[PDB]
């Protein structure tokens, strides 16, 4: 039996970490909603 | 319960002490997360009772008390911020830009960002503030890394 608690403000934060790529990735989603990589 | 606008994590009990399944979006009333995280159940919010509203398990998206409110996009051309929260870790901004997933329907913003599945329906936001989706639904590439969709609904 699930429950909620709040965990912050919805802002941008001038001045976060800067990380992580951009990969342009070929992709099919099948009717469960599973994303898969096409190659 | 707590309407207020924010961020908030899932909690459940019914396992081993108290466990963060996910995450979501408060906004005009309604809770925003995505399906994989509730499987369409009620939730509490301390004495209150949320009850689902719109659900769609292809989406993998999910609204309580309302519809659908969150309508921002990805120009396509700035970088964006993830609100991660991870399970027992306070709420903390990764800025990014984001990649694509190319399907034959058309091109989804993605990040490639590994967070914990408990961190699934935490915000992605824009320059403005505004969420224009939520983190947790992906793929696994080549290396063993996670890329999410920026998983966005519509509002009617
Ligand atoms: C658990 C079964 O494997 C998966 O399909 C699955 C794997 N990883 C994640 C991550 C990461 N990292 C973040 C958010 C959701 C997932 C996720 N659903």
């Amino acid at each position: 039996d699930m429950y909620i608690e709040r965990a912050g403000d919805i802002t941008w934060e001038k001045d976060a970490e800067v990380t992580g790529n951009s990969p342009r990735l070929d992709v099919a989603l099948d009717e469960s909603g599973d994303f898969s990589l096409v190659e | 319960g707590e309407t207020t606008d924010g961020v908030y994590r899932v909690m459940t009990r019914r396992l081993l002490g108290s466990t963060q399944v996910g995450v979501g979006v408060m906004q005009e009333g309604v809770f925003h997360t995505m399906w994989h995280v509730t499987k369409g159940a009620a939730l509490r919010s301390g004495e209150g009772r949320l009850d689902p509203y719109w659900g769609d398990v292809k989406q993998d998206l999910v609204s309580y008390c309302g519809p659908w409110k969150l309508d921002a996009a990805w120009d396509g051309l700035s970088e964006v911020q993830l609100l991660a929260v991870p399970p027992g870790e306070r709420a903390k901004n990764i800025q990014t830009l984001p990649g694509i997933f190319k399907t034959k329907d058309g091109d989804i913003g993605a990040v490639a960002l590994d967070y914990p599945a408990g961190t699934s329906g935490s915000p992605i936001l824009d320059k403005c503030g505004r969420v224009i989706g939520l983190y947790g639904n992906g793929v696994v590439i080549k290396n063993g890394s996670y890329v999410s969709a920026i998983t966005q609904g519509k509002r009617e």
